[PDB]
Order: structure tokens, then sequence, then C-alpha cells
RNA sequence: UAAGGUGAUAUGAACCGUUAUAACCGGCGAUUUCCGAAUGGGGAAACCCAGUGUGUUUCGACACACUAUCAUUAACUGAAUCCAUAGGUUAAUGAGGCGAACCGGGGGAACUGAAACAUCUAAGUACCCCGAGGAAAAGAAAUCAACCGAGAUUCCCCCAGUAGCGGCGAGCGAACGGGGAGCAGCCCAGAGCCUGAAUCAGUGUGUGUGUUAGUGGAAGCGUCUGGAAAGGCGCGCGAUACAGGGUGACAGCCCCGUACACAAAAAUGCACAUGCUGUGAGCUCGAUGAGUAGGGCGGGACACGUGGUAUCCUGUCUGAAUAUGGGGGGACCAUCCUCCAAGGCUAAAUACUCCUGACUGACCGAUAGUGAACCAGUACCGUGAGGGAAAGGCGAAAAGAAC
RNA sequence: AGGACCGAACCGACUAAUGUUGAAAAAUUAGCGGAUGACUUGUGGCUGGGGGUGAAAGGCCAAUCAAACCGGGAGAUAGCU
RNA sequence: CGAAGGUGUGCUGUGAGGCAUGCUGGAGGUAUCAGAAGUGCGAAUGCUGACAUAAGUAACGAUAAAGCGGGUGAAAAGCCCGCUCGCCGGAAGACCAAGGGUUCCUGUCCAACGUUAAUCGGGGCAGGGUGAGUCGACCCCUAAGGCGAGGCCGAAAGGCGUAGUCGAUGGGAAACAGGUUAAUAUUCCUGUACUUGGUGUUACUGCGAAGGGGGGACGGAGAAGGCUAUGUUGGCCGGGCG
RNA sequence: UACGGUGCUGAAGCAACAAAUGCCCUGCUUCCAGGAAAAGCCUCUAAGCAUCAGGUAACAUCAAAUCGUACCCCAAACCG
């Protein structure tokens, strides 16, 4: 009965701007 | 890929060691957060 | 004494325990659990005086145990030395 | 402390029931006989631990569920120790017994 | 014992005391770390009784 | 260190006001020198790193009274 | 202190002791590996190596002690250079480092506020460092007052958001005086006179009281419901104790305690007893702190930003008098009043709380409270510095469910 | 002989494709370039944040970089949501 | 002779809500009036924790294919054994560093853990196991560099650095090959040595430095020769004739 | 033999040829960028020592400690 969860703060984004 | 973490215990000891943390007062500072923190985990050395 | 009792003390225990051991005490020498302290000279003084068991050099070897019980907290075992007798007309008596 | 002991015991299901009190234990309990009477289920294992029944086990009863009786009486009247012959020794304080 | 032990001198409790130790304590501890007789309760004793020897003596200054 | 060694003047701080009040911590650091005074009654040559107020003490109060001091005071001779 | 134990998860085995030297608790002592200020040298924290003595020695080897550095002192030697220092060696002392906070000194912001923002403010705070003590520092007027007088310092509440300062913006913000808390003054800069004489200090040794062990310490039964009574009902009793907790439901009289009354081998806190040790007093007459105070220059501190701006601190350059004299009383002179710096020390009142004990709480009750009631500064996460959880409860009793 | 040529190792990343809640917080496949040097890499060492380093891009300095990270000022401030 | 809370209903009040009560529950809770608050929650991409949802969907980590027959076991596509088949082979093999830190081997057990099944395993639980004069690190010696007595600087902290002393990645004395453990191995054993140091015995003899000199002691590229590991072939020997 | 395998035994065991990026060779040649150090080693003396002691050689004898060493090691034990 372990347990060891963390949490995620990283990037989903790659895509870039519409219109500058 | 070639990643952050490559140890070796030689560099880590003589450059975060007890004894490499010894000699100043702010080296010495250290010494005193972590136990009056009471963390006790130390330089991670054998 | 050549050196003190206080190294005369260093033998606590016998160790010999299953093979490599008992096999190696059918075919020659004697194995036996020796302190922690770290020295050859004063082992090879030891099974003499104590005991008188002939002998001609040791073979020291740290013991560095292993991780054991308990998945409420793990645990691993205190360390010691197993030192190889080694008989040298002591395999007889 | 004032029970090796003739009890009476003032708890129910044991109220007028007698014994010995074999042994005062550390966290506040004892051993009075016939009467902490629990129906211990042994389990049976080898290299001793043989029989396989619910034995009977006197557990292991409080100290002040504990009642002592006296000679004369059934009841309890308290025990005071503070006769000096080189020690406490007790006795039923109201008619100190010397007990 | 105590008092045994504290009535001694100096001189004669130094050559008691390497036979406590070694073979009146020594034929135990290894007879008992290998299990032969469970006569476990000897150890405790012994040792306490050794630790005596080198109490007094050293504490006596020579007496 | 930057000491006067007759009175031991540290250098004091303080802040510069301009023609405009601009205040800036700067230092206010004693004179010093290397001066080779003569003792006269050992008669050698004691090279003191003093100030240039200093100097004029050690000739008014006169050479074996601040040599008397110094160490006296805790500071090498 | 005591009839029962062998700390805990955690049982159990073997045994020990049974009121009188076990076991339990305290004082004192001993031991206190190795690392760590760590210190014989070295070093990747918990390791490696060595010198010199005192030995032992079965002749093989192996112990034990000392050996750091720095400050001071003493002795010994002793260059360039006769000399002498300088230096070096040695020895005897004392120090070093670790702490949470408070305190004094040294150093010292920025955000922010001013609706921006630079003077100002924040703040001389935060923060770093140094130093020390249980309090610290400060302190026996070159302090005020106002034509009367007051008389060391400190701290509290005022005075009073006054007076005043102020990009007169924001804001900062006293004192004088008043009431209290709490109160002691003294040396040296020198000759005496008597010559430990007060007085402290440190050594004694004791007397008292306190603490660190603890001990004793009161008075209820019947009955009904109930798994169980400590609840209900009925009849009693103790009270310098009905504080609290625990015991099978809500117990003054069931138990531990409790007030109260006692109790110390020793070791120490506090008063006082008095020896010694050192300290220096008490009367005469002298003394009254120069590279200083002022002053020029530049800053800082004063509520006060140089502004009309004293005064105090002082980095720079000068540079005065010597009690028929000097300082100050907020530009400055005069008068008048009042005081004697540049030598030094000092209790208390007051601040603070890591830690210790005892108690208390309209504080919490497990997403709270500390992060943290549970093997928590842990597990984990990060190279590190550092960051940093979750997870409490069967039941009255393990009787933890034989079969 | 050569900062020579062709090209494994090794290093590096020019194209495309596949991935792009992946197999993977930058890789894989087929091609590609360099290749005894201004090379490349192991070991160890050295530069510190207003600073380094930089065949130079504001790049890089622990998956973070036009001023790192951590603690603290600090519950900064926000007429803003 | 059943409190709170939970969970249902009736009645009731303008409402917030209250009251009565059945079930659950096994103990505390509190008229009234007044006093005080961490005093009322649906929303803060709030925070923590629980459980949904997409969904039994996506995927199941290489296009280096496995197949059979036994074995055990309750259960075999995956495991063990065996036989084929395929793959790598300047590695997907072997030795070793770094780093890890028992993950090794043996015996047992399958909840959880392997992205399945699981009799299996680097899992759990027991146990066992790492052996050196010569190997390597300590060690001797130093390198870049570091720390640094004395010292000079610097408010302080500290900074630098001399004499020193550390610091490998270099240099320094020396063991090889069989045989052997469930698992070790240049270490144990066996065979055959070598190295250095102490002491002593003997002989002989000018020995002796934080000292002097020499020697240690060295680049890149290229170019052969000489040589051997080793390989190929034949010979030899053994076995074989489909 | 238990069917994991263990013991008992043992023939031949040569030659030629090809070789390596390995060794001789940190050499040699050559080239311009001009290519560690210290100690051990050997040797000379200084202060000093004097039948000594030390040095050198042999022989006899003894000592040579402590840790790492398992296993993985292009990986499923390392880093992500």
């Amino acid at each position: 009965a372990a347990a060891a969860a963390a949490a995620a703060a990283a990037a989903a984004a790659a895509a870039a701007a519409a219109a500058a | 890929m070639k990643r952050t973490f490559q140890p070796s215990v030689l560099k880590r000891n003589r450059s975060h060691g007890f004894r490499a943390r010894m000699a100043t007062k702010n080296g010495r500072q250290v010494l005193a957060r972590r136990r009056a923190k009471g963390r006790a985990r130390l330089t991670v050395s054998k | 004494m050549i050196r003190e009792e206080r190294l005369l003390k260093v033998l606590r225990a016998p160790h010999v325990s299953e093979k490599a051991s008992t096999a190696m005490e059918k075919s020659n020498t004697i194995v036996l659990k020796v302190a922690k302290d770290a020295t050859k000279a004063e082992i090879k003084a030891a099974v003499q005086k104590l005991f008188e068991v002939e002998v001609e050099v040791v073979n020291t070897l740290v013991v560095k145990g292993k991780v054991k019980r308990h998945g409420q907290r793990i645990g691993r075992r205190s360390d010691w030395k197993k030192a190889y007798v080694t008989l040298k007309e002591g395999q007889n008596l | 402390a004032k029970i090796r002991d003739e009890v009476i015991v003032l708890t129910g299901k044991d109220k007028g029931k007698r014994g010995k009190v074999k042994n005062v234990l550390s966290s506040g309990k004892v051993i009075v006989e016939g009467i902490n009477l629990v129906k211990k289920h042994q389990k049976p294992v080898p290299a001793l631990n043989q029989p396989g029944g619910i034995v009977e086990k006197e557990a292991a009863i409080q100290v002040s569920n504990v009642a002592i009786f006296n000679a004369a009486t059934g009841k309890a009247d308290r025990v005071g120790f503070r006769f000096e012959d080189g020690k406490k020794v007790r006795f039923f304080k109201s008619n100190s017994e010397t007990i | 014992m105590k008092a045994k032990e504290l009535r001694e001198k100096s001189v004669e409790e130094l050559n008691t005391e390497l036979l406590n130790l070694l073979r009146e304590q020594f034929n135990l501890r290894m007879q008992a770390a290998s299990g032969q007789l469970q006569q476990s309760h000897l150890l405790k004793q012994v040792r306490r009784d050794v630790a005596r020897v080198k109490t007094l003596l050293n504490e006596k200054a020579g007496a | 260190s930057r000491v006067c060694q007759v009175t031991g003047k540290r250098p004091v701080t303080g802040n510069n006001r301009s023609h405009a009040l601009n205040a800036t911590k700067r230092r206010f650091l004693p004179n010093l020198h290397s001066h080779r005074f003569w003792v006269e009654s050992e008669k050698r040559f004691v090279t003191l790193r003093v100030s240039a107020k200093g100097m004029r003490v050690i000739d008014k109060k006169g050479i074996d009274t601040v040599l008397a001091e110094l160490r006296a005071r805790g500071e090498k001779y």
C-alpha cells in the first residue's frame, strides 16, 4: 500500500500565434 | 539524449561537500540551516 | 600478551553456515564470524591463543548486508566481517 | 499500590465471586483468576501450541474494577498503609487489621 | 559481584578479569551465538560483571 | 586594516549629497601613509600605517607614548 | 522507591528478584568508539597516515599518553652586524566553535508611499557581520529650568499628533514639563595620616530557606434499568480535598491524584554566618583629563532634509583657554542664571523566549492546530542551497475468529 | 607536406518523412556533412547574476535565461481582473 | 426505558428555518435570556480530497517472426527442459571503469509490482554469497588547480598568496596460468615464481643529507622494417562413411 | 547418477604460410606549432660519525596491513 503521486505543470503549447 | 543528471561522486563531494562547506561563515550557515531545520540527508555521501 | 584481550575479543560467534564453508570444512580450513574490527594479524594471533588451531594467513572480507524486512520502513542489515581462518595443520585437530 | 490478593471484585458478572490476584500488571491491569475468563481461540501450530480447542484463558481485568475481600466482611473498607515497622505496612483502614 | 569485587585488591582483580571475559564469557558467547543451549539468560550477567571489574581498580587508583 | 593605529580610525560611511541632493554611500577613509618614526629609546624604525591627523599626535604627545599604547591596546607593535 | 520485572513496535523465549543491597527513580561518579570547533598531519563527514616519549616484548609485534592554531605571559636561544634587536625553539596559561530570539556596535537596501518619480519616505527597518550578557546598553551633568528652583541613568504612561521640520508634498515627529515604576554612588590622573579600616570580588566553611527523588494523604452502600453503572431511584457519609484524569455510560466517598501535611544520600540556586585572599576605603591638602574643544571643509545623529539653525557624533585641515578660567541656555553679542567635558566603572526598575516546570484558555479537535497527534522535517522532489506531503480511532476487554 | 580528397569509427545536425494527449519535455528512419584537426572525447580543474562566458544568437550558464535558482524584505504594489 | 449526527415523514412559520416523530446510531447534547465569533458558500481556469466523464474507446513501447512436444502445477501462447526456425555478431558478445548499491545465486511464495496471463522474474520472503604481499584504491610522488603557517591587503565577513601540504586524469616496487564455488577469482586451491621491506647471520667497506648532478623525461604526422597474438592451410591423431 | 549431471580415464598435441590499427617504437625519419612535473632510481659530497653506525652483497628468517572486488555495465541494476 505505497503511494506516490506528483503534479504536472509543463507546457502543452507548441502552436504559434495567429495574424501578428 | 544527453540529460542534466550525470553523477560523479568525485565532483559532488568536492563541490557540495561537508568538508567543502566548512571554512567560510556563509558555508557554515548552510549546516546551521539544515540541522536546526532538522534536515538530515546532509550532502548524501557514504 | 602480544596484544590486548581487547583484541582477543574480536571473535564473537561462529559462522560456518552452509556452503563454501562446509565445503571448505570438509575440504580444509574453518571460517567464523569476526567482529568488524578490520585486521588480519590480530585475528591470526586470535585463532591461535584462543583455540589452538594452527593457521598461516587469514582472508578477510567485509559483509555489507542487504535490504530486508518491513515495507512500513525499509531496513538494511548492519555490516560485519567474515574471515576464512585458513588452517595450516589445524585441519586435523 | 495495595494489590501477589484476596479480592471480591467490584464489577458485575463477577460481583461476589473471589480469587487470588496472581500478578499486577504495568498497564493498569491485574490477573484475577476464575473471573476474567475469556474463551481464547487457541490456533494449533507445531513445535508447541499443540492442542486445538477454544481454550479458556483468564484474560486480565482492570485494577479499579477490583474491590478487596476482608476477613469478616465481603466488601472492602479501603487500605491505609502508613504503619512503620521500618516500612509501609498495610491494613484495612477503619479497623486497621494489619493484613 | 558488587561488594565482592569492591573488597578485592588491585593486583587480584587484574588477573581475575582476563578470566571473566575470556573463558568464562567467551565460552558462553560462542555456544549461545550458535544456539547450543538456549541458556540465553547467562549473557546478560557476566557482561554486567566484567563491566564491574573494569570500573573498580582503576577508579580505586590501584587499590 | 585601514586603521590609524594612533586612535585607530575606522572608515566612517555616509551619503554624498550633491548640488541636487543625491545621497549615495561613499566611505570616508583616513589618509594613511606608512611612516618610519624614530623611537630614539630603542633607536629603530617602527613603520606604522598612520594618518596625517595621526602623525601630528605622535609628534605632540611624544614618541614613547603612542608606542606605549598600541601594544597595550591589542594591535601589533 | 519498591513486590514484582527483563524500555517500544511485540510478541515470545530463557532467567532474575519477591518486601532486607531485584526492578524502578534521582544526585554524584565512571565509561563516554569514530566523525564533528576537532586540534599530531592529511582528508571524498563518520576515513587514512605519522612523529616523539612511557613501556611491554614470548622478541614477533602491539599498546597507552602527548604532539594543532592563535593571544598573553615566562624561560631559553639568537640573524643580517661587534652589539642589540629582529627572529626561532620551549613552556605555562586563556581563547577558538555551536545555538533560537532579544541587546550593543560596524555595515546597510529596494519595493513601496508621495496616486508618476529624483529630495523625502519605506528605515536606519529588513538583511549581512562582529561582540557580549542574562539582561544588555546607558549612567553620576561642561543635564535642564527660568530670574523661582530641579539634581545620575533607565523604562512606562502622558505631555501632544502639540511645538517644529517638510519636493512646507507625502509624511516624520520631540522635548521642556508632569505623574509613576524604581532608586546607591564612586574611584584614578598624588603626596600624605591611621596604615585589610569600609567595600566588593574570589576562596572558603557553616546556618537558614528553595529546587532536583519522592511519601503519606480523606469519606458508600442498597437497589432498578443496563453487555457492563460511575446513570436513575432510595437511604447515608467525608471535606483546609467537589482541581483534573483514568476505571465497561455522566463517580466528591472505585483508582491515580488532590488540598493539606510531610521528606533528602548528595549536588546546587538564593539569602545570611563568619575566617582568609586580593580590592581599596575613612580624615588633610593638591590635582581636575590637547593635537583636544572650538573653528574652516565634508557628511552623519538630533523630530529638525543647512534652512535663520544651535547642539551632539566625526573623516579632513587647523587649533584655544586652563577655574581673576572654561561650557551651555537653539542664528549671534551683551547681561544674568546654571554647570565643569575631553580618564574610567556600576545594581535596580525594563525588553525578550529556543529551552524547563506548573497552570490556565468563550484556542483548535484530524483538509483544524506547527509543516508535523501516526517511526516528520520523515517519505518524496531538486545537482544544490532548498522545497516538502500523506497517513489519527475495532472493541469494555483481543477475547484478533478454534472448527 | 596538407585546418588536402573519398570514407567507417567518432562527432555534428543540412532534407524529408514519422511522431507531435509521442516510444521519447527534441527522438527515430532513410538520406546528409565533417573526419588526424580552428578535431573530438574521458577524467579532473577554473570562471557567479549586474556577473560569467560567448568564431556573437541577447545565445548559453542544471529540461528554466534581455539578468538564473532559493530564502528573506513580503501578505511588495496593482486606480487592474 | 436511547443524546448528537445520519436518514425518511407529518405539522408549523413571512423567511432564514423550527417543532414532533419513525428507522439508523451508541453516546453525549443542551430550553431560555444574554455575551462573543475562524458565523452561513455554486460559482474565485479557487484549494484539498473523493469519484465520474470521454470508454471499456485509445494504446499495450519497435517491421529481430516464432512453432511444436514434453515438465510442473489447479490453471501453460508467453515460463523450465528439449527440438527445430529466425536475429545480432566492432554486438543485441566478452572484460572493466563511471554510476548504482544486492539489483547476484539458491530455496520458497504471487496480494501488490512487471503496461497482459504468470507456475515465472531484477517482485515479496527466507537464506546464502564478494576472500589478494604482487590487481586496483588507500599508499609513495607529484600536475593543472586548491587549501594555506608567517605575511600583505581588506569596515568586518573576507581576498590573495609564500614556506608548506594536499590534489590523478599522469608517474612509482612486483604473478602468471590452470583447477575449483549454486553463484567467487590474476585474490581461494594447485603448479611454478616474482617483488619489496624488516630483522638477524656473515663477509666486505667510507658512509652520510629539507643538499649537488644526472636520470627519470616524454610532440604530431608519416614511413617502413623486424616481430608476435592470431588466423589459413597442410601434416599428424582420433572418429566417420552417409 | 537423483537424470540436475557428476567421476574415472586420455590419443595426437607438429610444420608451413598469411598476418594486425597490436609489440620493438614515448623508436626512427621528417615537419613546425617545438613538444609536463616530482619522486623513487643511480651517483657525488656537506654538517656529522668512528672497532661503532650506516652502505653494498649473500644467506637465514620473518613481514607485507586496510578497503574495493558480488552483480549489472551500450543497460530492464547507470541518467531521463
